[PDB]
């Protein structure tokens, strides 16, 4: 049993860290996406607006 | 018309509204920063620093 | 498997450079707003006084 | 052409040229910061390329600045450039320079390129095409070697790679043989 | 080849080897952790060729450092290399030891196999085909041996064994039938 709790609790950390390195790219994705969103709007928004009218 | 008297006194109001936020996120910034340089870490104690003075 | 996790190693790496790029940017386009200097005065005057409370 | 986007994009190239002047300052205080964290630690020579990117965005930073003055110029005595079918004395320089200074800078600045269109076809007198080419050695030259694109001497470079190691207290130890010569 | 393919291209090459240099320190570290483990317990001999793989993710930090920097150089006279069909003197190194670097570190990073095709066909002034296989030998000599995949010297290797013996305290006695002879 007190093996076991070892072997576990190490599976337990290594999973949890590739946990977070993914947490860490789906987040990154969604701000990837919003950016290139309000990139865009602004931009076609930038096309008509431009600085000189 | 009035709309857009409306919409102006509207969007005044707000920018005052989120520069009063920012300040008060500010010095609570401050605050943190304390406690992160009292146990002595040099990176945090940055990271925080930039974001208050920003 | 092992090759699956090679190619694990390299897909995050380019998540890295991908994060790191995207700071930079990012941070080089609002950097008007922190400038370097007050940065250094602020954080020496938390540093000074930093556990005299 | 016509007269009123010659004076509008004037005042936003002024505009423009202010704040990415004030933001590429503020750009190379930081990557400065940089040096100073290579200095204290690793190898030299990095250290070096690298505040060699630092004396190009220097360049950029003057260059913009006189530019800028140029422009303002051209808009101070803008009243009278409506008049004259000839470029007189008194602007035959900014013409000059700022046309030529086009396809340099067009990348961090449009409105220079459509400024520049803009007087380049106001003129037939010796500007446009061929003679377009030729007029431009006439430009302040000043303006040009701040602006040109070439690698500095190694001594300037490491002269600021002196002062950078200075400024954020980092003992640093140039070279002895490179000081001799120029 | 266009120039803003090379541009983007080198700025992400450096980036890349500037994560991919730091994570190999560590992993380095880490695995020197445990040599220590090994010298304290078991046989010398497995140590032994397992800080053979040691120097070898050592050789490649170095490498990826010297020719980051050669990037950088690059990236810095990059406004130059925009205009002359001819590479001039100054430049007339980093060219060649990037070029030739390409097909060794490729599995590491692509982005570095793309920058060497943007240059290669940049130049039809030695480079390309054979001619590329031809001006392949003027490179950076130590980036050359510093990369170039060899069993070091046994007594390279005993040294280490002894350094890392010694940093985390475990006694070693290298043999010394081999501090006698190189």
């Amino acid at each position: 049993q007190k093996n076991q709790a070892v072997n576990f609790l190490r599976m337990s950390a290594r999973v949890d860290a590739v946990a977070a390195r993914v947490q860490t790219a789906v987040t990154m994705g969604k701000v990837t996406k919003s950016m290139a969103g309000v990139v865009k709007s602004m931009d076609a928004t930038l096309k008509t607006m431009n600085l000189e009218k | 018309m009035e709309k857009h008297l409306f919409n102006l006194k509207f969007a005044a109001k707000e920018l005052s509204r989120s520069a009063k936020k920012c300040d008060k996120e500010e010095k609570a910034e401050k605050a943190k920063i304390e406690k992160a340089i009292q146990k002595g870490n040099m990176e945090v104690a940055r990271i925080h620093a930039e974001n208050a003075i920003r | 498997i092992s090759a699956l996790m090679d190619k694990f190693e390299h897909q995050f790496e380019t998540l890295d450079v991908q994060t790191q790029q995207m700071e930079d940017t990012m941070s080089s386009t609002t950097t008007l707003t922190t400038p370097q200097n007050q940065v250094d005065m602020l954080l020496q005057e938390m540093a000074d006084e930093a556990g005299l409370d | 052409f016509k007269a009123e986007r010659l004076r509008v994009n004037l005042r936003l190239v002024i505009n423009r040229l202010k704040l990415l002047e004030k933001k590429k300052t503020e750009l190379a205080q930081k990557a400065r910061k940089e040096i100073a964290d290579y200095l204290a630690a690793g190898k030299d020579e990095r250290a070096r390329i690298r505040v060699e990117h630092i004396i190009r965005e220097d360049y950029l930073v003057e260059a913009m600045e006189i530019l800028e003055l140029y422009c303002d110029l051209l808009l101070a005595r803008f009243g009278l450039i409506q008049s004259m079918k000839e470029l007189d004395s008194g602007l035959a320089e900014s013409v000059s320079t700022l046309i030529w200074a086009a396809p340099r800078l067009q990348s961090e600045v449009a409105e220079l390129k459509i400024v520049a269109d803009q007087l380049c076809a106001k003129y037939s007198k010796e500007y446009g095409k061929l003679c377009r080419t030729n007029q431009i050695g006439t430009v302040n030259d000043r303006l040009m070697h701040k602006l040109s694109v070439e690698a500095p001497p190694k001594i300037l470079v490491e002269r600021y790679l002196i002062e950078i190691a200075k400024n954020y207290n980092v003992p640093y130890e140039p070279d002895s043989v490179v000081m001799a010569e120029a």
